[PDB]
């Protein structure tokens, strides 16, 4: 192929490369940012746990 | 006072031609074996076309050289030569011709000078 | 809130090896570039030594 496609190419695929890092990164901040949520939702859910498995049966 | 357009089919063959001749004649090749004065050659072609006023009749000539590359490459010595002469360039590309769009104007990368005062008011607007 | 947190952790996973596959296939292209110009750097050399040459 000729230098000129080679350069084309190259320039797309870092375009695409720069997109998807900059994914990464948001990804990464939402799933840091979701983590929190989910340690502490835990204290709900176990005080109806444990008094619906006193209580229902 | 007449209005001419003129077609050349091939510039790069007629330099070709010209830089067989060089060779033979035996003048110092420059880049790509061509003589020095390949684009004085051509500049001295191409400024003959123009648009008189009305002093001398009002004619005009208009010309569409035409130039064909290799891999499309834009930065050889015949191509960069013509593209620095003209007003504009449209650049065919068989990537848009086999993708379904042709005519393959590039619209892109194609350009031209005297835009605007080419085109009645409404095409502009 | 489990669900969430995992389409996180895959989405950042997947991001990340295209992000590698992206840089090797640009490491390949661009050596293969590299490869090539010194062919045209080598033609013009022999271009210009044959014209001094042949005078």
């Amino acid at each position: 192929a000729s230098l000129r496609d080679i350069k084309t190419r190259i320039n797309a695929t870092k375009k695409t490369s720069q997109i998807t890092k900059a994914m990464e990164m948001v990804s990464t901040s939402k799933l840091n940012r979701a983590e929190q949520n989910a340690k502490s939702f835990v204290p709900y859910m176990e005080k109806i746990q444990e008094v619906v498995a006193n209580v229902a049966l | 006072g007449k209005h001419v357009l003129v077609v050349y089919d091939d510039l790069s063959k007629q330099a070709a031609a010209y830089r067989e001749l060089s060779l033979l004649l035996r003048r110092p090749p420059g880049r790509e074996a061509y003589p020095g004065d390949i684009f004085y050659l051509h500049s001295r072609l191409l400024e003959r076309a123009a648009k008189l006023s009305d002093a001398k009749g009002g004619g005009s000539l208009t010309a569409l050289p035409f130039v064909e590359t290799q891999a499309g490459d834009i930065s050889a010595y015949i191509p960069t030569n013509v593209i620095s002469i003209t007003d504009g360039q449209i650049f065919l590309q068989s990537d848009l011709f086999f993708s379904g769009v042709r005519p393959a104007i590039n619209a892109g990368l194609s350009v031209s000078r005297v835009g605007g005062a080419a085109q009645i008011k409404a095409m502009k607007k | 809130l489990d669900a969430k947190a995992s389409e996180h952790a895959a989405r950042m996973t997947a991001m990340k090896n295209a992000t590698d596959n992206a840089n090797e296939l640009i490491r390949t292209l661009t050596l293969s570039y590299n490869r090539a110009r010194q062919a045209a750097i080598t033609q013009e050399i022999t271009e210009i030594v044959a014209g001094a040459n042949a005078l």
